[PDB]
């Protein structure tokens, strides 16, 4: 659950500051 | 027409500048030409997944359009030849390159455009005829057990302006032509399908015929159709090989197709070196095997993406044997190794899984290839009727019974032989548990057995009844340790260790049980249920009279015909005959049934 | 021949665990090979991992320490990673990157191959049925091995599976009827003392005139481990296919080379498989596994042997499921055969060997191998399955023939299995000890072997 | 005894063949080197500029 929420968590950092 | 590459890692490419690629087109990467697969449009930006290995991909290399999905070519040429996923000739290369390797890129034809095959128009076709998909119009002759029927691709129609006489032609000859509105279209021998794309057919029919396996634990127990779907688990040394041998050399299909998906190396060369070599007896003649087999071919180190195109490409070459009018026999050997490589593909593109790692598109993937098996009315003019009988081999992740690949297969498939590790420990093979294994066709097959063998239902229904009440007796004798048991328990435990041992127990390296006849099974059941009948009578009326009768002294009296028994395994169906052997099983009932008069 | 001059870039623009980002590259190519060069003037080698558009992300073998983003420099080769080889990388002692660790120069080289191989066509292979006779009863009897397989070593922390690997590599030949195998030796995270004792072991029995060491111990970078077993098998690729010789190739510790994997898959921040190792572990271990076996033509061959160490003793952690999925077996080390001073341990209940059936028989080892073998194991099995219960409900409850199978447990895992560390068996031996042991049951109580077969070799 | 004794002269002999060896290693070099010296001085004195094959222009 964690690692499924933290590679979520950088999809949406990378996609709004981008 | 061309665009760019972007961006390599792994066998993922990005390509920009493809503005009106769709999507699961194909391409060609690189200066090398590798082939593959749009599976992302963003933009004007296309994801490709490459089928070849990409290091030395620079940035800026071209990428070329060919605006067509994953097809196969199908026509004279099948039968006999060895490819891989992606239906590349791994012979032709080795003839080619003088090489003990594939290069990349290699770029040749899956069907030799140098052969002259021997082709004859249908009779009553001629200029002006009406014709449409699916209709054949000629027969090649490819070898001689194999008729090639040339048939149109299922989306064309219209009236005939030219239809080549008899010869002999390569498949880049044009042999017909067709004008439907005024517009004119040329065919040549061989057509070219997706393999993601069913293929279409008048209609699906129910599965009433048997497919004979030879071995009697699945031929009485848990039967298959042609047309049926089954999942047998990948075990090595419980009997799966001779199955899939078994499907080849002594059955009742036409055309074989043996796919192989993530294949250890050293297993891969054993079949591909030891079928060459099988036979088989067609009209008193011995007739290789390879005469009507087709193999494709992929190994744990090869492209992820090329393991997941192996079972499409497989199917396809099934269903294009199927609307000739064949009996077409599918096996893909490790479905399991194939589910691995649709979770690898799932986690390069960051994709949610679902349970345990799996994409959760794993079976809506499953069912769109196993939903592909079945028996049809063949599409086209003349009347046909086809079949493709698919049996998947899904190895467990250790054993468990709720692997999600597992778990997703027993969703789908209508027969299921189950793996019984204590019994492959013991070494009893084949080792079918036949207490969890199941068959969904012993309802459709009953017309069958009701004009054929008509006795075979009730034999059938008593040995499961027997087989169960033993395991309901065994872990009672474990505890308290059979002293104080009823006779019929008795009689229950030594008919049931004798139908373990001498019915459902084979051999298959022996030239006497490798196939065993229908005619042998219902035989040997029939005999052994008679015995469990008498003796369970015998011992049943006699209860409170004089001189009570029990196991021990019926194992007195009739101790050979209690070995008769024991040896019915070992007549053979081609030194006796049929006729023979149901002479002598015929006389050991008589002979039974004479001590069973003369005891009581 | 690359003859345009290299270009170097100062233009770093991210360190991170073991990878270094890079901008403003010109036509960055994939999995090329970049040389850094630290400001002190120490260098590092690097392969680039990924390109997109102008950056590049290199994973540098030796680490990341000391490097900074303005003055180190990175000089792209413009090729893939091509290692040289030659025939006298033999008596030789490397270090995890192919550089010379025994006071000797550099490989002057015959060759230079690609170290990710080139795909051998199926159809080119010769399926393998020469017996490897190693001298260990526990292989020979029950799990026979082909010249040409890959089975690997299931063991786990505190066990002797270097022993073992070191009697097998001593003692390897073939089935005497009537030269040897040269031997590469690549080990990814060792210790001191167990190179120290391979090391010893090959050179006291003269051997280390045809062996050939890459060594990447405990002390050394942890990215090197990712290219270790290619150069290891990239030698033995070209002894056996163009020096036409019959090489063995042993990979201590397939464990720390798979956790190195997952070191730099997590510093990609890629989606985990489970354990958190990368989801393409099982591609990745299929390109190091299937690089064994005889080709048509050629009369060179390559057996592989790797050596695992499963964690918690736990044969369904990632690393022994996906590298049964991909080899021809396993040769199972116990610890509960361990802790009763047996050598070797092997537990012969879970090992395998699936090339076995096609090695043995009429013809190659004897005609009594195969049925001697499977009713060993079948009574293995059921006297397990009796001491079981015997231990737990009633030493009396026995039956008369439950205690067969007991004095068969105690005399197979003495006599059988238990060997010693410079006992060199037969094939024969063995099969004349299996048939002592076989003679304890009556005859009757043995029906995985048929009548011809028992009426032959029985009553002796 | 014995071994002190054949310790050395085996390590004699051994040095003896070493130095066969190295002079064979010369021998095959003295002929050898001129040519290859011209091979090599003509690739590097053989200058072909040339832009990347994925330049646009």
């Amino acid at each position: 659950f964690y690692r499924l929420k933290k590679i979520q968590e950088k999809k949406k950092i990378l996609k709004e500051k981008s | 027409t061309f665009g760019y590459v972007h961006g390599v890692s792994g066998p993922v490419v990005t390509a920009c500048d493809m503005a009106g690629a769709a999507m699961y087109e194909l391409v060609r990467v690189g200066h090398s030409e590798l082939v593959g697969e749009i599976i992302r449009l963003e933009g004007d930006m296309a994801t490709i997944q490459v089928y070849e290995e990409t290091s030395g991909v620079s940035v800026g290399d071209p990428v070329l359009r060919t605006g067509k999905p994953l097809s196969v070519e199908l026509g004279p040429g099948i039968m006999g030849a060895i490819f891989d996923g992606i239906q590349r000739p791994l012979s032709d290369i080795s003839s080619q390159t003088q090489s003990i390797y594939i290069p990349r890129g290699v770029n040749v034809s899956a069907l030799s455009r140098d052969i002259k095959w021997d082709f004859t128009p249908c009779k009553n076709l001629r200029v002006g005829s009406h014709i449409t998909g699916g209709d054949i119009y000629g027969i090649v002759s490819e070898n001689s057990l194999i008729k090639h029927k040339i048939m149109l691709p299922p989306r064309n129609r219209g009236t005939v302006t030219y239809i080549a006489p008899p010869g002999n032609y390569d498949t880049s000859d044009v042999v017909l032509e067709l004008e439907f509105e005024g517009v004119k279209e040329k065919f040549t021998m061989v057509q070219v399908w997706p393999v993601r794309q069913v293929r279409p057919v008048t209609e699906k029919l129910p599965a009433n015929h048997p497919l004979l396996t030879g071995q009697r634990v699945l031929d009485a127990l848990f039967p298959c159709v042609q047309g049926g779907t089954t999942a047998i688990p990948g075990a090595f040394g419980c009997g799966k090989t001779v199955i899939s041998q078994s499907l080849s050399k002594y059955s009742n299909s036409d055309v074989i197709i043996y796919v192989g998906c993530g294949e250890r190396g050293n297993e891969m060369s054993e079949v591909l070196r030891d079928f060459p070599e099988l036979t088989m007896e067609v009209d008193g003649k011995v007739e290789s095997i390879m005469k009507r087999t087709a193999l494709v071919a992929n190994t744990s180190n090869m492209p992820v993406a090329a393991r997941e195109a192996s079972i499409y490409t497989g199917i396809t070459l099934s269903e294009y044997f199927r609307d000739m009018g064949y009996h077409v026999s599918m096996m893909a050997d490790s479905t399991s190794r194939w589910a691995e490589a649709l979770r690898e593909i799932s986690g390069r593109l960051a994709e949610m899984p679902a349970d345990s790692g799996y994409p959760a598109y794993l079976g809506a993937r499953l069912a769109s290839f196993y939903e592909r098996a079945g028996r049809v009315k063949c599409l086209g003019n003349p009347e046909r009727e086809g079949s493709v009988s698919i049996v998947g081999a899904v190895s467990p992740p250790g054993g468990d019974f709720s692997d999600p690949v597992t778990s997703a297969t027993l969703g789908i498939v209508q027969v299921f032989w189950g793996l019984d590790k204590k019994l492959a420990q013991r070494k009893h093979f084949p080792s079918v548990n036949w207490l969890i294994s199941y068959s969904k066709y012993m309802r459709a097959l009953d017309e069958y057995y009701d004009k054929h063998f008509t006795e075979f239902v009730p034999l059938r229904t008593k040995a499961k009844e027997i087989l169960q009440e033993e395991e309901d007796l065994a872990e009672i004798v474990q505890l308290v340790g059979k002293a104080s048991l009823a006779e019929t328990d008795k009689i229950t435990l030594e008919v049931a260790k004798l139908i373990k041992d001498d019915f459902l127990q084979q051999n298959g390296y022996t030239p006497y049980d490798r196939f065993c006849p229908f005619y042998k099974t219902v035989g040997m059941l029939s005999n052994m249920i008679a015995f469990y009948d008498m003796a369970r009578r015998a011992v049943e009326t006699t209860a409170q009279s004089d001189n009570k009768i029990t196991w021990s002294i019926i194992r007195e009296h009739m101790g050979d015909i209690l070995y008769k028994l024991s040896s019915m395994k070992f007549k053979d169906p081609l030194k006796d005959g049929e006729a023979k052997i149901k002479s002598d099983y015929a006389q050991l009932l008589e002979d039974m049934q004479n001590a069973f008069r003369s005891l009581e | 021949y690359l003859s345009q001059p290299r270009l170097t870039y100062k233009t770093v623009s991210g360190v991170n665990g073991p990878l270094v980002i890079l901008d403003h590259v010109k036509f960055p190519r994939y999995a090329e090979i970049v040389h850094l060069t630290l400001p002190d003037g120490t260098k590092r080698s690097g392969q680039v991992l990924e390109v997109s558009g102008s950056k590049a992300v290199v994973q540098v073998f030796e680490g990341t320490s000391g490097i900074d983003a303005k003055k180190t420099s990175c000089e792209f080769t413009g090729d893939i990673l091509r290692t040289p080889v030659s025939e006298d990388m033999l008596g030789r002692v490397f270090n995890g990157s192919g550089k010379p660790i025994d006071r000797g120069p550099v490989v002057l080289a015959e060759d230079f191959l690609d170290i990710m191989g080139q795909p051998i066509n199926p159809q080119c292979r010769i399926y393998p049925e020469e017996m490897i006779q190693t001298g260990i009863s526990a292989i020979d009897g029950m799990n026979s091995i082909a010249r040409g397989q890959k089975i690997p070593i299931f063991s786990a922390a505190g066990l002797p599976h270097n022993e073992i690997a070191a009697q097998i590599c001593r003692q390897a030949g073939l089935v005497k009827k009537s030269e040897n195998f040269a031997i590469v030796f690549a080990a990814m995270g060792v210790n001191m003392e167990t190179a120290r004792f391979f090391k010893s072991d090959f050179e006291e029995n003269g051997s280390m005139d045809n062996v050939c060491l890459f060594l990447n111990l405990a002390n050394d970078p942890t990215i090197e481990r990712i290219i270790t077993p290619r150069l290891a098998l990239t030698t033995a690729e070209f002894l056996a296919y163009q020096c036409e010789k019959h090489v063995l190739v042993i990979l201590t510790d397939m464990s720390s080379y798979a956790e190195a994997l997952r070191e730099v898959s997590a510093a990609r921040e890629e989606v985990p498989g489970r354990r958190g190792f990368p989801g393409y572990m099982y591609t990745d271990l299929a390109t190091i596994y299937e690089r064994a076996g005889r080709v048509e033509g050629r009369n060179g061959s390559i057996t592989q042997i790797p050596i695992l160490t499963m964690p918690n003793d736990d044969i369904t952690h990632p690393i022994p499921d996906l590298t049964g999925y991909i080899t021809e077996g396993q040769i199972y080390v116990d610890r509960q055969l361990h802790n009763r001073q047996i050598y070797p341990p092997i537990n012969v209940l879970p090992s395998l060997s699936r090339l076995m059936k096609s090695a043995i028989g009429e013809g190659m080892t004897r005609k009594d191998h195969a049925d001697v073998s499977n009713q060993l194991y079948a009574c293995y099995a059921i006297g397990k399955d009796v001491q079981a219960m015997k231990a737990v409900v009633g030493e009396e409850a026995l039956t008369s023939d439950d205690l067969l199978y007991l004095e068969f447990l105690q005399k197979f895992e003495r006599n059988f299995i238990a060997q010693g560390p410079y006992e060199n068996r037969t094939v024969f031996e063995t099969l004349d000890i299996g048939w002592q042991l076989l003679r304890i049951f009556p005859k009757e109580m043995l029906k995985r072997i048929p009548q011809s077969t028992l009426s032959e070799f029985y009553p002796r | 005894a014995a071994a002190l004794g054949s310790r050395g002269s085996c390590s004699t002999e051994v040095e003896k063949e070493t130095q066969e060896k190295m002079t064979i290693l010369q021998t095959y070099f003295r002929q050898n080197r001129d040519e290859v010296l011209d091979n090599l001085l003509a690739f590097v004195c053989d200058i072909r500029p040339e832009i990347h094959e994925n330049y646009r222009i």
